[PDB]
């Protein structure tokens, strides 16, 4: 049923990836209210539907900052993807458009505030509580995977939590359709897979080590790699030596030496039985799979949320303007946007 | 602490792999390696990305008083000094301060090598001196274009073998990520009859000789020894033997498993 | 990291030794005392120190969304909160966040009660509050003026003290600085006949009974007991004990020879 | 014989205490060179004698900042102390004045840095090279009480490496003539002995509490109490525990633990045999103190100098003007100086 569940959602995506969405909006049809996030790349704009009065979570990305960074296919990747794919723990593109200056991807808005405000507020999350989560994650990159996708980006910050406490993930950046192996340096440091470090080529892997880090990172509040200097973590994750937390359970420290393995022979998602081999890990004995797919599961935190486009979950940025310029730039870069 | 200040993600600059030679003293090139063989992104490469990346490094002469990197400015660039004097000098708030010095050695901004990574310190010749310099988008190539013809294929190595002919496309990838590598001298015993039968070979370069208690095979690139570990877990039949320096592939059966299954599961499809 | 960053001095306003009272409950009196009893600048004040302290704080009422304090907004006031909920943020690049809260209890800061410190966080109330504050300008003063009281005079104590009447004033300061403090209940046994001659005493407020296997001295204020301890390390020819509720300065012995040398020494000087 | 050295430069200082110094030169005499050094108060500027060349370092303070602080009796401690005292580790004060805006003091230039440079850099002082530096403050502290002066500002970023490499201690900011006990607060947070940090009122001891923090920053290359926020770095220090480097030897130990006495009955300087405690100790068992008073003894360090005038031992600061307004401020308050 999995299997014809996916025989399906496979089925589904590949007829909207063939013909993609275009120019389905325009910027005078929002209101701008409140910038949400900034990051090394664009960033995201709480915006209303003049018309409908529907809040929208919009991100912008400058067409000559996308360019001269040489992140050109990242952005036509993140588009091409988020218009084909559809699950229930991933925010949904609603309209995408371009014009002189920028790129535009309109998802629905997500009130709840990323999981890293709330982990770093709390400190760490309990076993049960981590556990909620990381099932989601699982079943989102199964989904994923089973098209080809990998994400690449896994991180607290890029995990959104919705009026029910469930996860929503957000930026398809570094998402990417990988038949075989891929080689483009990105990520966060922290998450970084030791074959994305070293150049040697990889593909879904590289999301289950990110998942480990993960896990890791909300029961003990803090990763399992860390340092003064980049180097310096990347070397403790090349050696892929991890120390535990003492009030780690041990089933939590045998699923996460099997997720933070630097040999690929021996990480798990990646053997002959592939994603069952977590499903069936013991840390997940608990674990209704069915039902977190379903969201009948009783979330471990519900936001505080007020009225609609409450923003009261979310840090504060300096207001900078959308600029649009009078002169077209980079259009032929960005055509099939 | 400051445990709210986000990750932010970082990203080199594509590259698809589906020339440059700076000319250098035998010294020069046996010192540069030295500086080289701790740095992370140097260590574990093979002698042959090792000697591409080597020729690569660009030669940076500098007069004294001559700033060899500025603060803030951007890190595309690693360095290693060949010879001269150096002060490090950084900028803080407020206030500039020397923090230190290298004398005729010394390496800075690897990261750079990795993406873009403005230079922390500014760092000042103190009298002649001369600087190897690498790209990060020359040392990138080197290797992703390297280990992407190391890969297809090193199989085809791998499909050319008669137990792995019904392996998938994906299974093949999945094997090609981790299958190792050894070196051999003249005479050394790769093989021995008579003991556990842990792994297959492949031989990449050189030539094997297999013995049994009287000679039965002759093993050159691209042929395969020992690979009956793969459908038995009986001790060893023959001996191998390296004829000259012998490099091959070499494949753990256990790993093998635990990616794929029973080789013989494979060999029973269609 | 930075090791490079100088130390920079810190100085408190001056204030030469040489009133305010804000009415609270006495249950907001004992969760305030008990807010401040682990913090470094409380916890090792005596009763009456601590009292006066508590007597000096003033009441701060806030409105839900109004700012209790602002980030980079003077220290010169520490607070602790007697109710309501708050929420704390702080604004780092960059960035403001909710780093935060507290619940109808916590306090901050204390820093200030020692030198002007600008707050790292913005504190905002989240529902009607109060909460408790001190200016580091009173704070000091009550601490100093107290303890400028309790010395000059502690001595005139000391000085009035036949053993001790050759010690010079700078002697006599020294033994200021560091005789302590014990407190007895009604029949507390403070000295026991034939046990190790430790220290003396001097009776601060109450009234000790010295008796002998007996009554043979009564001692009140400003007089001493055990003083035989400071010319013979003989058992304790005497017990003492307390007749009511006793103060007493206690000095040993060897920490006073130690800074003096013997006290035979000093008297028989001139 | 130290006690006849002694009892005459009381004799001299007592004399020259009874009628100060007063406008010894005026600001349009000296050509400004260079910053030098700023902190909590004031700063200090390297300046060339227009007539004869020589160069001083020149201390300059803002009266109204001053006064903002209240800071009034610690500036007038500062220059009254300093043109009284006469020592070889003492910088020299050699001319005073103020004009509208501020006051001046003229020093003899350092040209070898500050220790903390020169710490910095290396790491950590050998025991004999941290004893040799060490040495010359003992003997300085020596000299300073025996006037009934306390210093209460010892730290590296506050003694200089002269042209032999001999200390030359410079900022006298926090000096004060104390016959009985005084109760500021003020130094160093890292340097503070616990009887400042809790207002007990105190004298001499706090010097000797400091010096055995200076020279265990010196042979360990960090303090002994350090932490996140400075409430903690007082708790600690009040507790007094200290943590020895391994490498710490056990003569050097043992002075540290006398010396770093939260007790005044138990602290080296404040016991019946006074500094001899210190001299006399074993660490100190290989110096000629006569020897190091003489500065024959050789140095285990001479700084690199070049032309005079040069100032590569020192950090670069943000150059501002000297300003001098045509409204003369605060002239009342600072009428002594």
């Amino acid at each position: 049923s999995v299997k014809e569940f996916l025989a399906k959602a496979k089925e589904d995506f590949l007829k909207k990836w063939e013909t993609p969405s275009q120019n389905t909006a325009q910027l005078d049809q929002f209101d701008r209210i409140k910038t949400l996030g900034t990051g090394s790349f664009g960033r995201v704009m709480l915006v209303k539907h003049k018309e409908s009065g529907n809040h929208y979570a919009m991100k912008i990305l400058d067409k000559q900052k996308v360019v001269k960074l040489k992140q050109i296919e990242h952005t036509l990747n993140e588009k091409r993807i988020l218009q084909a794919v559809n699950f229930p723990f991933l925010v949904k593109l609603e309209f995408s458009f371009k014009d002189n200056s920028n790129l535009y991807m309109v998802m629905e808005y997500v009130a709840g505030g990323e999981m890293f405000s709330h982990l770093r507020r709390i400190g760490r999350f309990s076993e049960p509580h981590a556990r909620f989560y990381a099932a989601q994650i699982v079943l989102t990159f199964e989904y994923l995977h089973s098209l080809d996708l990998i994400y690449r980006d896994l991180k607290p910050e890029n995990l959104l939590i919705d009026q029910q406490g469930y996860i929503q993930v957000t930026d398809f950046g570094f998402a990417k359709r990988v038949k075989g192996r891929t080689w483009t340096l990105c990520g966060t440091p922290e998450y970084l897979a030791p074959e994305i470090i070293l150049s040697k080529g990889y593909n879904k892997a590289v999301d289950w080590w990110a998942l480990g880090v993960l896990i890791y990172e909300m029961a003990a509040g803090y990763p399992p790699f860390f340092a003064d200097q980049p180097i310096q973590i990347y070397e403790k994750i090349v050696s892929g030596k991890v120390r535990f937390p003492s009030h780690f359970s041990s089933d939590l420290k045998d699923l996460l030496r099997n997720l933070l393995q630097v040999d690929l022979t021996k990480r798990f998602g990646n053997l002959k039985n592939g994603v069952n081999d977590i499903k069936n890990h013991k840390w997940f004995a608990t674990t209704d799979w069915i039902a977190i797919y379903q969201r009948k599961v009783e979330a471990p935190f519900i936001p505080k949320f007020k009225g609609p486009g409450d923003t009261s979950n979310f840090d504060d940025y300096e207001e900078e303007e959308i600029r649009v310029s009078i002169n077209e730039k980079c259009g032929k870069e960005f055509t099939e946007f | 602490i400051n445990r709210f200040t986000r990750r932010a993600s970082v990203c080199a600059e594509a590259y698809n792999p589906d020339r440059i030679i700076h000319p250098k003293t035998d010294d020069q090139r046996n010192r540069l390696q030295e500086a080289c063989k701790d740095i992370l992104l140097f260590k574990n490469l093979d002698p042959e990305q090792m000697s591409q990346v080597l020729d690569a490094m660009f030669e940076k002469l500098v007069k004294e008083g001559e700033h060899v990197i500025d603060q803030g400015d951007d890190g595309d660039n690693f360095y290693v000094i060949d010879r001269g004097t150096f002060d490090i000098y950084v900028k803080c708030d407020g206030v500039g301060r020397c923090v230190g010095n290298y004398d005729n050695r010394g390496s800075f901004g690897e990261l750079a090598l990795m993406y873009n990574t403005p230079k922390a310190a500014t760092i000042t010749a103190t009298s002649p001196g001369a600087l190897w310099g690498l790209d990060r988008v020359t040392f990138r190539r080197i290797i992703v274009k390297n280990n992407a013809k190391k890969r297809k294929m090193y199989e085809s190595f791998i499909e050319s073998l008669p137990f792995l002919k019904s392996l998938e496309v994906s299974e093949r990838l999945k094997v090609v990520d981790v299958i190792g590598t050894k070196v051999y001298n003249d005479g050394e015993q790769i093989i021995a009859q008579g003991d556990l039968a842990d792994s297959f070979f492949i031989v990449e370069s050189g030539e094997v000789k297999i013995t049994m208690k009287v000679e039965i095979a002759r093993c050159f690139r691209g042929q395969y020894f020992g690979e009956l570990a793969l459908v038995t877990n009986k001790p060893r039949a023959a001996s191998a033997h390296a004829i000259g320096t012998v490099k091959c592939l070499a494949m753990d059966v256990q790993a093998f498993e635990r990616l794929l299954g029973p080789c013989m599961e494979i060999m029973k499809r269609n």
